[PDB]
This record gives C-alpha cells, sequence and structure tokens, in this order.
RNA sequence: AUAGGAUAGCGCAUUCGGAAUUCUUCUCUGCGGGAUUCCUUUGUAGCACAAGGUGAAAUUUUGGGCAACAGCAGGUCUGUGAUGCUCCUCAAUGUUCUGGGCGACACGCGCACUACAAUGUCAGUGAGAACAAGAACUACUUGAUCAAAAGAGUGGGGAAACCCCGGAAUCACAUAGACCCACUUGGGACCGAGGAUUGCAAUUAUUGGUCGCGCAACGAGGAAUGUCUCGUAGGCGCAGCUCAUCAAACUGUGCCGAUUACGUCCCU
C-alpha cells in the first residue's frame, strides 16, 4: 500500500538517537514494516572569524561548527496508525516531519 | 603480422582502439566524402575566446566534428554546455594570474547541427543529444577498420 | 556452472579502484573499459603490468578483470587499479584454490613491493590560518 | 688510495658539529707492513660502522676532540 | 613465466657492478622497469641508498620552479638519454651510468683555519648526481642543443674521467685545495 | 620544406615603405607593418591565395602587389567590419583599417582632439599621465 | 650572433645525402651545428633521409628524434 | 586594579572545564565608572545529573575494591 | 599506414541502452574495537634508550583546540542601549539632501602578481579531484544560428534527489603539426577605435568581448634578508568570504611531488 516517510533533525546528536529508537521499537509494536532508519550524511556549519576588536597584533581567527544530524524511516501504514506511533512526548530540540510518498 | 586476432577475439568496437587514430580516420572520411556542412564563418573564428590564434589546422573543423561524435558516443544526452566543459582551456590575463574558462557554445552548435544532417546524430528525449540507430553503426564499422590497419 | 566471481578494491590518495574478477573463455583485463595496450603515457602503463609480470601470466589464464576507479588523479588512479589487480588475483586463489598455491603468489608481490598489497596511509595535511599552506609562515620584515 | 673500515665512531667534533671523528683499520694484505694498522681521521658528510673511506694519505692522525 | 625486470623493457640488469669497492654498498642496482616508485625513502637515515640508482637520477631533475614535481617528464627525458648513451659508447648504458657516479665526486675535501677531512661514501654518492645533474642543466639554457643530448654527454665524459665533464672539473679543484690545506 | 633557395630570394624586402626580414614566415613577416597583427596577416594570406608555411623574401613583385592593396581596402576582399581597427570614424563616421604612418597620424589627431576640446582625457595626456585610472 | 640558413642551397643539400648517413649519431641539433641551417629545416630534412631508409629511427616522442646510420 | 579570592579545588585547561565549571560575569557601573564582577564555580558532581555532570574527572582512576 | 618501432591474453568472442530477481565489496554513520615500549637483542648501569619484530599505524600515532601565576601605563572610548569626567547643541560637531575627496604625484619603504624562454611558446587531441554555496537565489537543455565573440531569449529542475556519471589546472600524446637561440611566434606594460553588460547614477576609463599598438623595461638580479624536515617545500587550479557589479587579498580544499639533515651550541 502507502508509504509514509519520517525525517529527524537536530543539532544534538544523543538526542536523535533517542528519538529514532522510540520510534523503532513502537513502529514492531504495532506489527508495521520497516525500511531503515537510514543515517544521512552528517552537514557542519563554518564560520572563522578573527578573534580580536579592532586591529592590533598578531592576526589569529578562531572556527566555529554546527553540526546537523538526519535520519529517515520508511513505514507501511495507514495516516491513522502512524499517528499513533508518532504520538508521544520528545526531547526538545528535535523537529520530526511527516510525508507520503507515490 | 601485427593484426592478427588474439585467440578467439573477433570484431571491434570503439574503446577498443586509439582515441586521435579513430578521429583524424573519421575527419578524413567527412571531408573526402564532401557531404558535411562547413559554415563560412570557420575561415575566419577563433575556436574559443580563451585561445588567442586561430586554429592553425586547415581541416580543423572535420576534426572537431568527428571529436564530438565519438564524444556523444561515449555520454548520450549530452548538451553543449557539457561538451564545452570538454574543449576548454587555461587563459593568459597579462600580469594577473590564470584561470580555466569553456569553450564557446557557437562552434559546438553548429558541430551538433553538421552531425544531424547527416543522419548520424538526433536529439534525445529529455534534452540533450544522442547517436541514432545509424550513427552507433558508423562508429563501430570504422573502428574495426582501424584495429586492421586499413585508415584512408 | 558456477559463477566464480570475486571482487576486491584498492586505495590510492583519494582515489578508489574497484575490481571483479570471474573465470571467462579468455583473459581480459580493462579498467574503466580501456584495454590495458591503450592506455597512457607508457611509463604509467608498465607500473599496472607489474601486477602481472611480477607472478607470471600463466595465474591470469581464463580470468576477466575490470576495473573502475573514481577520485584522485592520473598518477593516484593507476596505483589504486595495480593494487586492486594484485589483491584480486590473492582473493580469487584463496577462495577456489589450496593454500600452498595462495602462499607462494603472495610471497612474490611482497618481496618485489609492498604496497602492491598494503595501502599507503599518506594524505595530505589541513591548512592552518596565519601560513599559506601545512607549514609555510607569513614573510615576516623587521625594518 | 687505500681503503679503511670505519670500526668505531668517537663523536661529533665541529663547532657546528657537521664533522665526525672515527677510528679506522687500512685494508691490506696479510703480509703487507700495514696489516691490521689503525688510525683515527676526520670525516665529513653522514656515516656509521660499517662505511669504508678512500684515504688519499695514510701518515696524518687527527687530533682527538 | 615470471621473468627479470628490464628498464623501459630494454636494458639488462645482470652483470651490473661497480668497480668502486668504497662505494659497494651505497648503489643499488635492483632490477625496476621504469624509474618510478612512490616510497617512502628519507623516513630513516640512511633509507635512501636502497632506492634504484636510476630513479635518483630522475628525482635530480625537477629542480627549479619549473620543473618541481614533473617526475613524469624526467622519465621521458631519461628514456632519450640511455639511447644517446648506447650510441656514442656501443656498452650497457646503465654500466656507464654506474660509472660515473662511481668517480663523480671528491675523496677529500676541506672544511672550517681550514682543515682537510675525508667523504663518507653516502656523501659521495649523493655530490656525483647533484653535480651532473647541475651541469648538463646550465649546459642548456641558452642552446640549439637539447638537454637529453646535454646530459648524455656529461654523464659519458664523467665515466672516462675526462675533464670536458663539469662534475670531474669540479672534483679535481676540490681535492686539489684540501691537500694545499692538508 | 626541402625546396632549394630561388636566385632572387631577397633578405629585405620593400612593403608600405616598411622593412619587413625576410628569413620569416610570411603571416610573421607581415606583422612587422604597422597596423597588421598576428590575427590579420592569416586573414591576409588566406584572401592573396598564398601558402603561409614559405618562407617570405621568395614573394615575386606581383604578389607584393596583391597582398598591399588587401591591406589598403580589407572591406573589398569581405572582412567584417569588426575584425577592423577604425570601425567607425568620429569625425567622419567611415569604417576603415589603417596601417604603415597613417596609424601614428591619425593618433596625432585624436590626442589634438581632446587637448582642443579640453576634455579631461586630453588634460592628462598633454601633461603626460595616465588616463585609464591607473595610480 | 649565429647565422643560420633557412633554405637548402645546392651544395648543402648535397652534403646532407652524403656525409650524414655516415653518422654514428643523428639528431636534428647535431645536423644544425654542422651544417650551419636551422633546426627547423635539419629536422625536415632528416625526415626525408629516413623515408628513404637511408637512416634508422632509434628514439621517437612528439618532441624528440634520434637516428643512426644503418648496418 | 584587579582582586582575586579563590577557595577550593579549580580546573582551567582542556575541554572538560566546560563541564564541571559554571561561570558568569556582569557590569556593574558605580559614580566613578564601570567594575567588573566574575564568579566561577567548580560542581561537585552528581549521579542523577541534575545538579553538576555524571562523569568523573578525566584523569581521575578508582580501583574496585575486591570481596 | 605516406617511413609504422616497442608494449599482456592465443566448456562459453566482445560491446551499448527495457523488464526482472537477488546482494552489501565499494559510499552513507551513532556507538564500539585497535598501539601498550607489547615481543627480541644491544649499550647498560631503578627510571629508561637504540636497532629489529608484529602490524593499517611503532613512539606525545599525525595535525589542531584548550592552556597556570605574575605583569605591559601594548591596542581598542571607529562594535554595542558598555561607561566616569569634559565639549557642541536650532545656519548644531545632532540629522538628512546635492556635489567633491578618501584613488592626486618627479619620490622613498613593506608585502604580492607576471616574467626574462626550447625541462619552451602556439594549434589540436586524451584521461581525469575535493571542500563548498544556492530564493526554497543557483543552475540544465534548447533557441539565437541561412554564420565572430560577449550577449539576448524559451521551457524544465532544485539542498546524498537539480546542477552531477561535479568533463579543474599542473599532466599525457609514435600529433609522424609550426617556430630554431633572436629582446624572436619570449614578455605584455602603455595607448586608439567599435560594441555589449551591472547600476537611480560608470567622467578620474565599474567589468567582460573584437581588431590594432607592442620600437615599455626585462637576457636571472650588489651589500643584505625570509620560510621550511614528508604527502612536507615548491608548482597547479577550485570553492567560500567581501559582493547590485569588481580578487594580484584572506579562510579552506584537492592534484603533481622532490633535494638535504636526522646534528650542534660557532651566530641569534
Ligand atoms: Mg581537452
Ligand atoms: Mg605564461
Ligand atoms: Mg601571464
Ligand atoms: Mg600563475
Ligand atoms: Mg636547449
Ligand atoms: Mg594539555
Ligand atoms: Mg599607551
Ligand atoms: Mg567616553
Ligand atoms: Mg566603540
Ligand atoms: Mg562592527
Ligand atoms: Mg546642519
Ligand atoms: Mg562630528
Ligand atoms: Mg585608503
Ligand atoms: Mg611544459
Ligand atoms: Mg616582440
Ligand atoms: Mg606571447
Ligand atoms: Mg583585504
Ligand atoms: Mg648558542
Ligand atoms: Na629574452
Amino acid at each position: 500500500g502507502q508509504t509514509v516517510r519520517l525525517t529527524i533533525t537536530s543539532r544534538n546528536a544523543k538526542a536523535v538517537e533517542s528519538v529514532t529508537s522510540q520510534l523503532l521499537t513502537r513502529a514492531r509494536d504495532e506489527k508495521v514494516t520497516i525500511h531503515g532508519p537510514v543515517r544521512l550524511p552528517t552537514r557542519t556549519l563554518k564560520i572563522t572569524t578573527r578573534k580580536t576588536p579592532c586591529g592590533n597584533g598578531t592576526n589569529t581567527w578562531d572556527t566555529f561548527e554546527l553540526k546537523i544530524y538526519k535520519r529517515i524511516i520508511d513505514l507501511h501504514a495507514p495516516t491513522e496508525q502512524v499517528k499513533k506511533i508518532t504520538s508521544f512526548t520528545m526531547e526538545s530540540g528535535v523537529d520530526v516531519s511527516i510525508t507520503i510518498l507515490d | 603480422n601485427k593484426i592478427h586476432r588474439i585467440g578467439k577475439r573477433k570484431g571491434a568496437t570503439l574503446k577498443d582502439v586509439s582515441a586521435w587514430r579513430w578521429i583524424k580516420t573519421a575527419a578524413r572520411h567527412f571531408k573526402q566524402e564532401g557531404k558535411i556542412f562547413v559554415p563560412n564563418c570557420t575561415e575566419i573564428m577563433k575556436s574559443s575566446h580563451g585561445r588567442e590564434r586561430a586554429p592553425q589546422n586547415p581541416d580543423w573543423y572535420y576534426i572537431r566534428c568527428a571529436a564530438v561524435l565519438r564524444a556523444i558516443y561515449l555520454r548520450p544526452g549530452v548538451g553543449y554546455g557539457g561538451l564545452s566543459k570538454r574543449f576548454g582551456n587555461k587563459k593568459n590575463y597579462g600580469s594577473r594570474p590564470e584561470h580555466t574558462v569553456t569553450s564557446s557554445t557557437g562552434p559546438l552548435h553548429w558541430a551538433c547541427k553538421s552531425l544531424t544532417k547527416l543522419g548520424l546524430v538526433e536529439p534525445g528525449a529529455q534534452s540533450g543529444q544522442r547517436l541514432t540507430r545509424k550513427g552507433h553503426k558508423f562508429a563501430d564499422s570504422l573502428a574495426f577498420q582501424v584495429q586492421i590497419r586499413k585508415f584512408g | 556452472y558456477a559463477l566464480k566471481q570475486v571482487q576486491t578494491f584498492g586505495k590510492k590518495k583519494t582515489a578508489i579502484a574497484v575490481a571483479t574478477v570471474t573465470k571467462a573463455a579468455q583473459c581480459n583485463i580493462k579498467v574503466n573499459g580501456v584495454p590495458l595496450q591503450q592506455i597512457l603515457p607508457d611509463t604509467l602503463r608498465a607500473k599496472i603490468m607489474e601486477a602481472i609480470t611480477v607472478v607470471g601470466s600463466k595465474y591470469y589464464s581464463r580470468l576477466r578483470i575490470d576495473v573502475a576507479v573514481h577520485g584522485g588523479g592520473q598518477v593516484s588512479q593507476a596505483y589504486a587499479a595495480r593494487q586492486a589487480i594484485a589483491k584480486g588475483l590473492i582473493a580469487f586463489f584463496q577462495k577456489y584454490h589450496n593454500e600452498v598455491e595462495k602462499a607462494a603468489l603472495k610471497d612474490k608481490f611482497l618481496a618485489y613491493d609492498k604496497f602492491l598489497l598494503i595501502a599507503d596511509p599518506r594524505r595530505c595535511e589541513p591548512k592552518k590560518w596565519g601560513r599559506h599552506s601545512a607549514r609555510t609562515r607569513f614573510t615576516k620584515s623587521y625594518r | 688510495a687505500q681503503v679503511g673500515l670505519i670500526i668505531k665512531v668517537l663523536g661529533r667534533t665541529g663547532s657546528r658539529g657537521n664533522v665526525t671523528q672515527v677510528r679506522v683499520r687500512l685494508m691490506a694484505e696479510a703480509g703487507s707492513p700495514d696489516y691490521n694498522r689503525t688510525i683515527v681521521r676526520n670525516v665529513k658528510g653522514p656515516c656509521k660502522e660499517n662505511d669504508m673511506l678512500s684515504l688519499m694519505e695514510t701518515e696524518r692522525e687527527a687530533r682527538r676532540l | 613465466s615470471s621473468k627479470t625486470p628490464k628498464l623501459f623493457n630494454k636494458w639488462s640488469f645482470e652483470g651490473l657492478e661497480t668497480s668502486e669497492l668504497a662505494l659497494r654498498d651505497h648503489i643499488s642496482t635492483t632490477a625496476a622497469y621504469v624509474p618510478h616508485t612512490s616510497g617512502r625513502w628519507q623516513k630513516r637515515r640512511f633509507y635512501k641508498a636502497r632506492m634504484p640508482i636510476v630513479e635518483r637520477l630522475a628525482n635530480g631533475l625537477m629542480f627549479k620552479g619549473r620543473g618541481n614535481g614533473r617526475k613524469l617528464q624526467a622519465a621521458r627525458l631519461l628514456k632519450h638519454t640511455l639511447e644517446i648513451i648506447h650510441l656514442l659508447t656501443d656498452e650497457n648504458p646503465l654500466q656507464v651510468v654506474v660509472d660515473a657516479v662511481s668517480k663523480g665526486a671528491p675523496r677529500e675535501d676541506s672544511t672550517r683555519r681550514r682543515q682537510a677531512v675525508d667523504v663518507s661514501p653516502m656523501r659521495r654518492v649523493n655530490e656525483a648526481i647533484y653535480q651532473m645533474c647541475k651541469g648538463a642543466r646550465e649546459a642548456a639554457f641558452r642552446n640549439l642543443k637539447s638537454m637529453p643530448e646535454c646530459l648524455a654527454d656529461e654523464i659519458v665524459n664523467a665515466s672516462k674521467g675526462s675533464s670536458n665533464s663539469y662534475a670531474i672539473k669540479k672534483k679535481d679543484e676540490v681535492e686539489r685545495v684540501a691537500k694545499a690545506n692538508r | 620544406s626541402l625546396t632549394l633557395i630561388p636566385d632572387h630570394f631577397q633578405h629585405i624586402v620593400r612593403l608600405l615603405n616598411t622593412n619587413v626580414e625576410g628569413k620569416r614566415k610570411v603571416p610573421f613577416a607581415l606583422r612587422m607593418v604597422k597596423g597588421v597583427g598576428i590575427r590579420f596577416a592569416y586573414l591576409v594570406c588566406k584572401k592573396a591565395g598564398i601558402d603561409v608555411e614559405r618562407r617570405a623574401g621568395t614573394l615575386t613583385a606581383e604578389e607584393l602587389e596583391k597582398i598591399a592593396e588587401i591591406i589598403a581596402d580589407p572591406a573589398k576582399f569581405k572582412i567584417p567590419d569588426w575584425f577592423l581597427n577604425r570601425q567607425r570614424d568620429p569625425k567622419t563616421g567611415k569604417t576603415e583599417h589603417l596601417s604603415s604612418s597613417m596609424v601614428d597620424t591619425r593618433l596625432r589627431d585624436d590626442l589634438e582632439r581632446l587637448k582642443k576640446m579640453r576634455a579631461h582625457r586630453g588634460v592628462r595626456h598633454a601633461y603626460g599621465l595616465r588616463v585609464r585610472g591607473q595610480h | 650572433a649565429l647565422q643560420n640558413a633557412v633554405m637548402f642551397d645546392k651544395e648543402t643539400y648535397d652534403k646532407l645525402r652524403s656525409e650524414v648517413p655516415k653518422y654514428k649519431l643523428i639528431t636534428p641539433s647535431i645536423i644544425s651545428d654542422r651544417l650551419k641551417i636551422a633546426v627547423s629545416i635539419a629536422a625536415a630534412g632528416l625526415k626525408q633521409l629516413c623515408r628513404e631508409k637511408l637512416i634508422r629511427l632509434v628514439s621517437c616522442s612528439s618532441k624528440t628524434r634520434v637516428y643512426t646510420r644503418i648496418v | 586594579k584587579s582582586m582575586t579570592f579563590r577557595d577550593g579545588y579549580m580546573i582551567k585547561s582542556g575541554t572538560a572545564h566546560k563541564s564541571f565549571v559554571d561561570s558568569a560575569c556582569r557590569h556593574c557601573y558605580m559614580r566613578a565608572g564601570c567594575i567588573g564582577v566574575k564568579v566561577k564555580i567548580m560542581l561537585p558532581g552528581d549521579s542523577t545529573g541534575r545538579n553538576g555532570p555524571s562523569e568523573p574527572l578525566p584523569d581521575v582512576i578508582t580501583v574496585i575494591e575486591p570481596k
């Protein structure tokens, strides 16, 4: 039948793994067919700037980084059932998206 | 004998022979038959704005047409923009650092048009260019001639 | 008949080469779809040919090898390919022959060049600020 | 130009430490007077034990340290 | 089916030896097909003495800003040089090259008054390669004659001990000054 | 080319009041004429039907006459306007190509035109200074 | 300072076809110095000799040519 | 001028000091100009993790007492 | 072959682009494993060292980040709604608008870029990276094209999904190509005349493209002086940032890839 895709994104690696595992266990309780989960490539944002205010002294820089984690899960279930699966409290800083594939 | 069959091998297709030998053999065939269309602009034109002098070979258009035919064989669905990357070079800017520039798409547009008139190239489905059945037959037949050292 | 197929990879800098070895009617080795004798320059062809001349062509009698290599440069891909071919022969003899035959071949490869089987781990060093390269500092002036 | 074998490295001796002082044994025939004759000399360039030298003159010892 | 390698599939390595006893253990005559090997020859102190002699010669041609890193080009130049050497001498080019290395560097040197000192085997081999490649590079700077001919002439003269060689002329002067400070 | 030297070989050939060295290739011998570059010289040889691989100084008097006519009036021999060095004269409005001493004469008039007009470019030229924004 | 002819004459052309085929080592640079001609036409002259099987090609590259006499 | 008052343990280098040390700084305005104040606390470390990190210090080794 | 060398193969010949089965060698990655002077020998007088072994890796594994206590009248009041004291405040030192300047030149100094050519320049042909960014502005294909280029213009697609099988430049070529030691087809400064493009506004040329000028020095650089020990120096490009338009700069990335030493306290 129809397939539903869940995407999980966050900047906290520990939070992403916890949410993904809970979705996996809840889905298997309902006896659904699961594809995944898939660990998508991790993206890092970088910004380098000079440390000093004003201009004086040795030109020194510092580099700031920020990583983004992404997972995807595919479900073969009606939309009513997937609402039951995702109906649980989650950690802050994690967003889950629901889409219907064709 | 340097043209004998190696064991059970028989026949030849493209990529089994030297690229230059095939290209210069195809260019001679085009010129000898005299059916391809050669635009007048090739007499006074640089191959690209990244070059500083004329192509310096009077048969450069025939060679260019044969080269793009082999490119389409290897990568079906390629367009003019894709071919310009293959024929680019590095430009001299005087007292400033060099940079690479893609070739002009004008002459490449002419070359594909000339091959289409001959019935060797057709506009592929969903953009780009591709070889016709006749064009595919032409490429492999010439490859076997190069292998047995026939040439023009 | 049995497929008699094995797969093997080789690495060098950022180049990755994957070789598929299959029993066939006649020997046939091509890399990126090009036969061995059509590879240029002749210097890089000899490096790839070492994987055959070291042990001898008799051990490649009825093997068909196809090598696909991506990444790296003109020289890195040549070294990655020769390692995949040499490691591919060892893997084939490990699976469809005995140990005494496999051990003899491995000694000949190691006696000639260690990097025929073991990957060179060197990688390019990252740049640091205040330097034009990994280690070159900015020019300093006093007066 | 006799040939001598380095049998002992005494240590770097230059102020900038680019010269090494070694003890060499002359390679000669069994009946030759220079059999097992030993000299101390100064050497320029990387060297270690069991290297060989080409002495242009064998009648000059180097000052120790 | 295994066979011993031959350089550029033409030149044999068997019977290759140096007549200089002192340099016997610092010139390597291991067989190879081409002068190209991506080894770590500078990892340990004396490890570079085991690199094949022809590859050592090739590394000496990649010197100025134009030549840095052009190792494939250096191999092509060496391919023509060996052919020219063979025509000039009618003998094995590898043996001729080994002879030139064996007698291209001084055996006595003067260092900081000035004192006369001896030269270690490793430096003798290093200096011969450095001087011969230097002489050919400057001889061909603004000249009709191309680089392979200039390199072939330097090597053939050095192997015979002739004073027409750039390396031989420098070798005699250095040894003469050393005996002055003896 | 393995062709023996002719009896009428000339080391210096006179063309458009300019001494041209006869030991170099025809396209590269014509570029010694002011107003003719490497790009333009190849076009002149092609229109005159002259092999570009033959050495200069072997050119006959008839060939030199033809070359001068093409250089004088390139537009007559089907050379596009975008290929010429003076495409719309400010004082005349006619497309043409300048060569030989006419290049210097017209350059002098351009400087005098700006100076009399009292333009900023003309003032900079009078004092001998850069005009294209260099420091 | 160097003066090299850019085209053959009768006398130099005969010298090329008789003296050269007896050299041990043949190279356009060597012939240019010997006959006082430009390297461009010395290279062309050597190709003609090789076509007629008067000399043997030894080492060939896109920019290098080495010849030698026949047996 | 500046003044400092210390008592107890305090780690300063490495990366772990960003987990075990809680710090803050504020600007204070007198009648004569600005005053800077800073406070640092070395947290004790609780197993529950509510008050301080749960992992021990990165350079402490404990040997389990045998039965 | 126009004159065609050398270089593997000698139960089922090899290539290219519709439908099915299977499967993780290659790619993606959250937590783990792995190296500890571990094994042998030497100098040995407990702490340790040197050479080998094992091994993907053998010594702080490699490269970074963080870094105590005391100070300097170092810099910043041109980062802030951080600030004491002091100055101006209705033709204002506040704030807007128009124009000019911050870019002027006989000149001197620091740091870069391009070169002085044949281990080359030009003209063809081959194979072939990585880090990234994109409005949710970047970019493909096709017109333009019954005739330069640069442009215009049409449809379609887009953050491992489009660009993209990311066709980079060093590089290679037995291309039977041109040039031949000369300030020369080296070098590309300076300058002239068309035309297009960003912008409300290009004059002091904003930036590309075409033809012309090249008769501007420059043929390897005195005394002095900088940086560097392995995927390093050097060479070669690409991305980001600045950004309506402009990179000889900086921050990163990959490609080709060495000579020398593995020592000392002579100089600092
Ligand atoms: Mg190309
Ligand atoms: Mg240049
Ligand atoms: Mg330039
Ligand atoms: Mg540059
Ligand atoms: Mg030269
Ligand atoms: Mg620390
Ligand atoms: Mg102060
Ligand atoms: Mg204040
Ligand atoms: Mg402020
Ligand atoms: Mg600010
Ligand atoms: Mg006011
Ligand atoms: Mg004010
Ligand atoms: Mg300013
Ligand atoms: Mg080059
Ligand atoms: Mg000039
Ligand atoms: Mg030029
Ligand atoms: Mg700046
Ligand atoms: Mg000291
Ligand atoms: Na010059």
